[PDB]
RNA sequence: ACUCUGGUUUCUCUUCAGAUCGCAUAAAUCUUUCGCCUUUUACUAAAGAUUUCCGUGGAGAGGAACAACUCUGAGUCUUAACCCAAUUUUUUGAGGCCUUGCUUUGGCAAGGCUA
């Protein structure tokens, strides 16, 4: 009666306001309705399935974005008759859905980088740069190295549209080099080649 | 040094609880300082499309300036926390400076507008009916008949009403060097253009 | 004028007629003459013309309308009023009316409670709804209805509203509220099995400061203490009433015995020395109490001698230990350590056990798992009770009627009431709506949080 | 204050006093004057002013008076006489007309504050206006005359012409609205009172002519004022008064004894206190201690006027001889305000004003507890002695004679007599007084009429409050937190009550509405809801007008309409009404009580209609005073006038119900003139009854509505600018943006200040003074009141119109806008289609 | 026009500080949020709580200088030429008699008589 529904629902922050979810009346119960229904059939007991947890996204006449966040990829549908004037392929990591039936394009994936993937990077560079204290630097090149490519081969095209990521791997290269220029002289030099 | 200001009427929006209010609200006067956000840092800064937000709802005929939401907090944003209601309105001082020092201290300059005495227009009010009976004693007299109207003084005198505080009083307490900003008013207006 | 004619009673549909909701007009939000719709259940206006309620008949072809004020049937449209015998159930259920007769052998009768939508239910055991987790209201208030002297005082609404009350004073609303609660609670021709106490929650909100929120859950034992205490002074009047329905029911008499102790570095001569000062001698303090708070021992830190951690198990005579004159219960303070034991003196007609399961350590608040077996049926305070009083008081078994069990952790807290319907041997756990029977023996495996006994 | 209690036993020496006027024009500071005059121990700070009637936190901060703050003090007049004073100081802000309404209906007289420097100001005519309206002695107080000598530094005779142009603008509003002769305003006749609240000169001429005779003796004051004022010049040979000049450069007698003595006074101390000022004050009578005379300015300007000056006696003779007393005003008081009129046993009692007889209390402000908890409900006792701990009974505003189910019983608690910032606590209260009610505060909305619990059933409400002004600004909120909706809607009724004007209603999306009278009202009306009251945080929404709905041509199809029986028939077509007849309903000028001759002959004469159909109008409008006209214009050869008029009623209801709520939004229907062409009548009582015929005619009102060509009707501001001369073009730049016109910029006489009128949309409006003050530099001030309603340009049905999210949209396409955003805030249909 | 009232300035000291101590405005520390981040010492900028510092007011106390000069307030704030009375007292026509009631008598009460 006090609809209250809106309080606890989630949506994609990463995304602006006109881009993610638009939490009307209407969709929202919706969407609570349905994660009622699909928690309905599933015994406590076997499993459970927590709506903090779970997201709940809905398209219709008031939401013109489908979300989801499948494997680390956040993305967001929006067909080509709702708010899309005409595609522009400039953009990378916009995936252009096509109808397979029609041969034609009909909506377009806006992919970005999870936030949890973000975090785990970030904490993998923390871990790296938190056992270097006797790791030469060659070894510690090497796990970055490594764990720069397993991201970046993993969300090659999502990375570029993901501007936190882009300022998240220059402050973490950044701050290996500063470790190995500390590991060589206790004093930052003014200025030191990349060679 | 001083300010030719006679009110402050020129202070609107541009006073110190106009600042307080922007800074509380994160919210930049054109002409004001700028700080960084208060504790409500993201409070509700990120709030998403709702059915109350609904843009489709609302009527765009002006943008709502920082100005609005400064003049009339509590009513153009929403969570108003620290923040201070700013002085609405003085009456215009309508105090008119003399140039010449020679002119009558109480004078109508072409400044003020005529007044339409409009005699001729129909306008009856009440008379004694040239009564003789009531006469005047011939010891009564107009009060302060024997002192002028005004002096050489009366015209400083009054400018000096409509001055700063310094010189708006006519005694105080001394004050140390240190303590006497003498360009304080100089920042706290408007930027001149240009 | 012509009432018996009206074609619209078969129109009422008694399913969505719910009066635990504020009465206010759902457009002008006033409490003023509200008339109840009795086809679509909500609240308006008026009867006159231009009014909300007048409006609303004429353009949903609702013909039929409630006063909730003077418990009267309107037909706006045509403006006359409805009499009849059929519709004398729905404003039993807007205002129950329970007389002296009906009161009396309210405890000694047995029958499922028969409701509109075809659920039986018992009147008394009725649960009360969860309004963003305040299970701990309704707990406390389940307690409090299973007591018969207490409901019986406020299921007959004219042996309080004749009271003085203060211009400025708004504790009478937790009173008259309560009352209403109690009688819907007891209603034996409700249209639904569960009672909502939005109003009854709106009162608490408004007369603590701010405290025991609907939002946010609190403690029941504070809850409970401070509901017993603005009860009392409610119900005080204009005046020291020093004999009310809640002191007469619940509120007891103890003897505290403090005895100060020295500082522990000091030698034992000074220590003999400072016991001839009064200061460190005993010293009695005669307060009475509305509630026994009973200290479990602290719970088990290792496991048991066979690699297996236990539960902790204690018995009720053990923590009743408290309040006699041979233990001795070391108080310390920050400042100094006191030694003070308690004395009952005078046995409450009934009485309120209130087990102190969370304690705040050095660094958080931790909860107690200590669990107590307990008899729910003969226990015997006889022993602790003075020489002196125990010749007063012939009169000391106590049997359990309700008991609220707090579970899981402090932050996630689930209250839940196990009730005894009288006039019978089965016991109803009172889980938010859902009412339970439960056998008597698995109530003392549970971690007992309120108690309520009876002298009987 | 015995005294002061047993002075309210007295009816004969009450006087129920309203300060109004324009916006700071000391009518505070005056009511700080008198309460520094009667209280010792309060006394004005030397540079910060007191304010003792703004006592809320918002006035002090914004330095604006909000809610009217009652005063109750004992004044004695020239004679040495001492009264009883109820002083209403109502506020002077244009959007804060519904305190100022509220005062007017428990006081008898109006005291107008005026500032001399500024003119006649638009709250100025506006006041005037209700207060002639509402059937009340006007008396005029110019204040600020400090300004002409200290500020403006015209000389004396320039003042006069001043002060006297003030009089004849004010006589000439004065005569516009009223009819009365007896109603001219002039210092002889002592209606007028020049005064300077600041510094604390308050005189009329009977006043300052006493001060002649304390001085210079046997002078006879009362015929001495008679000659100071007008062109009436002394002539000191003769030492008589003649209307001709004696010499070439003789002045006035005002000029000379009156204004002469002013200037000298204020420009002694102002420029002359080192040297000649203890000269004067010897002069004059005054003297001054050693530390009183090392004051500033000002502070000595005060104490030397309060010295020279005394207490405050001209405005007590004012109000004495002027404004009658609850007795003598009771009678128009009653034939005006009580529905029954004196004509009724209550009507004739009512007039007697007796302390004891039936309690008939009328209560039009609710002042709030300190915690905001509790109201008390503040209102004049026109007969009988209420009692603390008296039980009443206490009707609302629906309440009549038959249903008599808007009153309820209440147990009145302590009663008090309110003074600003104290509260006298009394045990009973006489007729013919103000008095603080408590207990009371729950049945009481808005107004209220409060009688005793039994023994009087004849006793009907008296008529509410009819505010100058229309609450169109219309503003949503929601709480933060919606799990905090019941402390949001207790807020919404606390501001309710508190608020005379507000109007707080739940539109059928569930959203919830407060309408205002302008942007501060709603800011002060949002503070108090989230300060006070609900003490949560709430989402206030973009602000956003109340639009009227209108047809421009008659319907072009006979629309009709069929019961769910099908046996009534309903033809129906709709029209525009007159210009000016819709205004003319609204304002009263004609009413559905009047008989159907004197209504016909009006509508023939004024308007040539014709006689047949002119006496066949049936209903008046939404409301009694609705603009709008149902006119049954069936033939009665075609149809049985006695059949027809079994269902008028119910017609009339639902005719009612839909220009209530419109077809193109829930919006009033405004300027329409319905015609019944054909209307098929059941003879059976029973199929005929209202939960058929009131529908149907809601329906068939509908599409005549529609089938005639619809359009949106906005609310017009009217705007008074303060402004200088060269801010006049910034001005006009402002008003440009926001589609706005002026209408008049005419230089202010005896001032350098010009004054722009114009007229701009209210929803337009929204940081339109804010606007002004930032171009302008803070030296144009604006003040803004509803006008009138205007037609949106742009058809609102044509579906061809494309509209876009966050951009203003061209004239043509502003109607079409404004229906569907309506429809989507009010939670409606997308559009609305014309077969329904 | 009467008599008593009895300072101002300055230098110290001790305490109390609401109040814009201050119509001016510093620094340090601590605890939170950040910004830089790589460790001190510096910091970034908001909030909260402290401390110090540059100053300030009132009152109290003790010295010095002009100590001898007067204030203010109180006290009753104290005087004659020529001119005057229909609303309260030095110019005011206000007198007497009788009746009857009544008081223990004296007298009182009312009315009448005038000139």
């Amino acid at each position: 009666p006090n609809n209250e529904n809106i309080v606890g629902y989630n949506n994609k922050k990463c995304w602006p306001r006109d881009a993610r979810m638009r939490l009307m009346k209407h969709d929202v119960n919706l969407g609570r309705a349905v994660f009622w229904d699909i928690k309905n059939r599933l015994p406590r007991s076997v499993t459970t399935v927590q709506w903090e947890n779970s997201f709940v996204s809905v398209y219709s006449k008031d939401n013109p974005n489908l979300l989801f966040n499948m494997c680390g990829f956040e993305c967001r549908i929006l067909p080509k008759c709702r708010t899309s004037y005409e595609e522009f392929t400039h953009k990378d990591g916009v995936w252009n859905l096509q109808n397979e039936v029609t041969k034609e394009r009909t909506a377009q994936c806006f992919l970005r980088v999870d936030d949890e993937s973000m975090q785990r990077f970030h904490n993998r560079v923390r871990q790296i740069l938190m056992a270097s204290g006797s790791t030469t630097f060659t070894k510690i090149v090497n796990k970055w190295n490594t764990a720069l490519i397993g991201l970046m081969t993993y969300f090659r095209e999502a990375v570029v549209n993901t501007q936190e990521l882009l300022d998240l791997l220059v402050k973490c290269e950044n701050k290996i080099q500063t470790r190995i220029k500390i590991g060589l002289n206790s004093k930052m030099p003014s200025r030191f080649p990349p060679v | 040094l001083l300010t030719d200001l006679v009110d402050d009427n020129y202070f609107y929006l541009f006073d110190l609880k106009a600042f307080f209010t922007s800074k509380a609200l994160n919210m930049a006067i054109p002409g004001g300082p700028k700080f960084e956000p208060l504790v409500r840092d993201i409070n509700l800064q990120d709030e998403d499309w709702n059915e109350f937000n609904d843009i489709n709802k609302i009527i765009i005929r002006q943008p709502i300036r920082t100005e609005y939401k400064i003049a009339f907090p509590y009513l153009y944003n929403n969570l108003p926390h620290h923040v201070h209601l700013t002085w609405y309105h003085t009456p215009n001082v309508v105090f008119i400076k003399t140039e010449d020092p020679d002119l009558p201290a109480f004078y109508f300059d072409p400044l003020i507008n005529p007044i339409s005495h409009r005699h001729s227009v129909k306008s009856q009010e009440p008379l004694p009916d040239d009564d003789e009976e009531f006469e005047l004693p011939e010891f009564v007299e107009p009060f302060l008949k024997d002192t002028p109207l005004y002096t050489d003084n009366t015209a400083n005198g009054i400018a000096l009403l409509w001055a700063p505080r310094p010189f708006n009083l006519r005694s105080g307490r001394t004050r140390r060097a240190l303590d006497i900003p003498l360009v304080k008013n100089w920042y706290r207006e408007h930027c001149p253009a240009g | 004028r012509r009432s018996r004619h009206c074609p619209y009673l078969d129109t009422i549909n008694r399913s969505v007629l719910d009066f635990d909701f504020e009465k206010l007009c759902s457009i002008s939000l006033s409490h003023i003459n509200a008339y109840a719709c009795l086809v679509c259940g909500k609240y308006f206006q008026g009867r006159g013309l231009k009014s909300h309620a007048y409006i609303h008949s004429v353009q949903f072809s609702h013909h039929v309308f409630l006063n909730l004020h003077t418990l009267k049937f309107y037909c706006l449209p045509d403006n006359y009023e409805i009499i009849d015998s059929s519709l004398e159930d729905i404003t039993y259920v807007l205002k129950p009316t329970f007389t002296k007769q009906q009161i009396a052998n309210l405890d000694k009768q047995a029958k499922l409670s028969r409701a509109y939508d075809g659920t039986t239910y018992l009147p008394g055991i009725v649960g009360l709804n969860n309004i963003k987790a305040n299970d701990y209201a309704n707990a406390v208030l389940q307690a409090l209805s299973n007591v018969p002297p207490l409901r019986n005082y406020f299921l007959e609404e004219d042996n309080y509203k004749n009271i003085k009350r203060p211009p400025g004073d708004i504790m009478f609303l937790l009173v008259q509220r309560f009352g209403e609660l109690m009688r819907k609670l007891w209603n034996p021709r409700n249209f639904k099995a569960h009672v909502s106490p939005h109003e009854m929650l709106q009162a608490v909100v408004l007369c603590s400061k701010k405290t025991f929120q609907i939002t946010k859950q609190g403690d029941g034992v504070d809850f409970l203490s401070w509901f017993l205490n603005a009860l009392h002074s409610a119900l005080g009047g204009t005046k020291k009433k020093k004999k009310t329905i809640v002191t007469d029911v619940f509120q007891g008499s103890m003897r505290i015995f403090t005895k100060k102790l020295p500082h522990p570095d000091l030698p034992a001569e000074e220590k003999e020395q400072l016991l001839h000062n009064d200061e460190y001698q005993e010293t009695m303090v005669e307060s009475t109490f509305m509630y026994l708070t009973l200290d479990l021992p602290t719970a088990p830190l290792y496991k048991d001698e066979k690699e297996q951690l236990i539960i902790p198990q204690v018995p009720l005579f053990n923590i009743l230990a408290k309040f006699n004159g041979i233990t001795e219960k070391e108080y310390k303070t920050y400042k100094e350590n006191f030694l003070k034991r308690f004395q009952l003196t005078k046995l409450p007609p009934y009485l309120i056990f209130c087990i102190k399961r969370f304690t705040k350590n050095n660094f958080f608040v931790e909860k107690n798992p200590t669990i107590v077996n307990f008899p729910i049926t003969n226990v015997d305070l006889r022993e602790y009770l003075s020489e002196e009083v125990q010749a007063v008081h012939k009169n000391t078994t106590y049997d359990l009627i309700a008991n609220i069990v707090h579970d899981g952790k402090p932050s996630e807290g689930s209250y839940r009431i196990h009730v005894l319907h009288h006039g019978t041997g089965k016991w109803y756990e009172l889980q938010d709506l859902q009412v339970t029977d439960i056998l008597p023996q698995m109530i003392t495996l549970s971690e007992a949080y309120i108690q309520i006994w009876k002298r009987r | 204050m015995d005294f002061l209690a047993d002075l309210m036993d007295n009816s004969e020496l009450i006087r129920n006093v309203t300060l109004c006027g324009h916006l700071h024009h000391g009518k505070t500071c005056f009511v700080d004057c008198l309460i520094e005059q009667t209280h010792p121990e309060i006394r004005k700070r030397y540079d910060q002013d007191l304010c003792y009637t703004d006592i809320l936190f918002t006035e002090q901060e914004r330095g604006v008076g909000i809610k009217s703050t009652p005063v109750t003090v004992v004044l004695p007049d020239t004679k040495g006489k001492s009264y009883l004073f109820n002083i209403m100081d109502t506020p002077g802000h244009v959007n804060f007309s519904d305190e100022v309404t509220a005062g007017l209906r428990i006081s008898d007289g109006v005291v107008l504050f005026i500032d001399a420097a500024e003119g006649v100001m638009l709250n100025t005519e506006r006041l005037i206006k209700h207060a002639v309206q509402e059937r009340l002695a006007v008396t005029v107080c110019i204040n600020k005359i400090d300004r002409l000598i200290l500020e403006l530094k015209l000389p004396p005779t320039d003042a006069y012409y001043k002060l006297r142009h003030i009089v004849d603008e004010v006589n000439g509003l004065i005569s516009m609205y009223s009819t009365d002769e007896n109603l001219i305003l002039s210092p002889l006749l002592g209606n007028v009172c020049f005064s300077s609240s600041q510094y604390s000169i308050c005189f009329t001429l009977g006043s300052f002519a006493k001060i002649y005779a304390d001085t210079f003796g046997d002078i006879n004051y009362q015929e001495f004022a008679k000659r100071l004022w007008g062109d009436i010049y002394f002539n000191p040979k003769t030492r008589k008064f003649t209307k001709k000049a004696p010499t070439s450069s003789s002045q006035r007698s005002f000029v000379e004894f009156i204004l002469e003595p002013l200037y000298k006074i204020l420009a002694q101390v102002v420029g002359d206190v080192d040297t000649s000022l203890p000269r004067t004050l010897d002069e004059l009578g005054i003297h001054l201690t050693k530390e009183e005379l090392k004051l500033n300015i000002r502070p000595l300007l005060r104490l030397v006027c309060k010295k020279f000056f005394g207490e405050f006696t001209g405005f007590v003779d004012m109000c004495v001889q002027h404004i009658p007393s609850p007795k003598v005003g009771a009678k128009p008081k009653i034939e005006h305000t009580y529905t029954g009129g004196v004509d009724s046993d209550l009507g004739e009692a009512m007039s007697d004003c007796d302390p004891d007889g039936p309690l008939m209390c009328h209560t039009t402000k609710m002042y709030s507890t300190d915690d905001g908890v509790q109201f008390h409900a503040f209102g004049r006792v026109l007969s009988g002695t209420i009692h603390a701990g008296q039980p009443v009974k206490v009707l609302g505003e629906n309440y009549t004679l038959e249903d008599e189910e808007d009153s309820q019983i209440c147990t009145v608690g302590r009663l008090w007599i309110s003074v600003a910032r104290y509260h006298i606590e009394v045990n009973r209260v006489p007729a013919g007084n103000w008095v603080l009610i408590e207990g009371v505060d729950q049945p009481i909305v808005k107004t209220a009429t409060i009688t005793e619990p039994r023994g009087n059933e004849e006793a009907q409400i008296f008529r509410p409050l009819k505010f100058n002004t229309t609450s169109v600004i219309k503003i949503a909120v929601e709480p933060v937190n919606p799990s905090e909706l019941p402390k949001m809607l207790d807020g919404l009724r606390k501001v309710n009550k508190s608020y005379p004007s507000l109007t707080t209603k739940v539109e059928e999306s569930g959203e919830h509405v407060i309408l205002g009278t302008g942007e501060l009202y709603l800011d002060c009306v949002m503070h108090d809801l989230r300060k006070m009251y609900s003490e949560i945080d709430i989402k206030v929404a973009d602000p956003v007008v109340t639009f009227c709905e209108t047809v421009v041509e008659t319907s072009s199809l006979k629309c009709f309409a069929e019961t769910p029986n099908k046996k009534n028939k309903i033809t129906m077509i709709a029209e525009p009404l007159e210009k000016g007849l819709a205004e003319d309903i609204e304002n009263e000028v004609v009413q559905i009580t009047w008989n159907r001759k004197k209504l016909g002959e009006f509508f023939q004469t004024k308007y040539d209609w014709d006689l047949l159909a002119a006496r066949s109008i049936w209903a008046f409008g939404p409301d009694a005073t609705g603009p709008n006209i149902l006119v049954d214009d069936t033939l009665p050869s075609e149809v049985d006038k006695a059949l027809l008029g079994s269902v008028k009623d119910s017609i009339v209801q639902g005719f009612q119900w839909g220009t209530r709520e419109g077809p193109l939004c829930d919006e009033l229907i405004r300027n329409v003139k319905f015609k019944i062409l054909d209307a098929v009548v059941a003879q059976e009582p029973l199929h005929r009854g209202g939960g058929q015929i009131i529908p149907t005619a809601r329906r068939v009102v509908y599409s005549a509505f529609l089938m005639a060509t619809p359009r949106l009707m906005e609310p017009y501001y009217f705007v008074e600018v303060q402004a200088p001369a060269d801010c006049v073009s910034a001005v006009y730049t402002v008003l440009a943006r926001r589609r706005g016109h002026v209408t008049q910029d005419a230089p202010i006489p005896g001032s350098p200040l010009y004054t722009i009128k114009a007229f701009i949309p209210a929803i337009d409006s929204f940081g339109f003074e804010t606007d002004l003050r930032t171009h302008t530099q803070g030296q144009a001030f604006s003040l803004s009141v509803f006008h009138h309603w205007q037609i949106v340009p742009g058809d609102p049905l044509d579906k061809s119109i494309v509209i876009r999210p966050l951009e203003p949209q061209p004239a043509p396409h502003l109607a079409r806008e404004f229906m569907i955003k309506t429809r989507r805030r009010k939670g409606l249909s997308e559009d609305v289609s014309i077969s329904k």
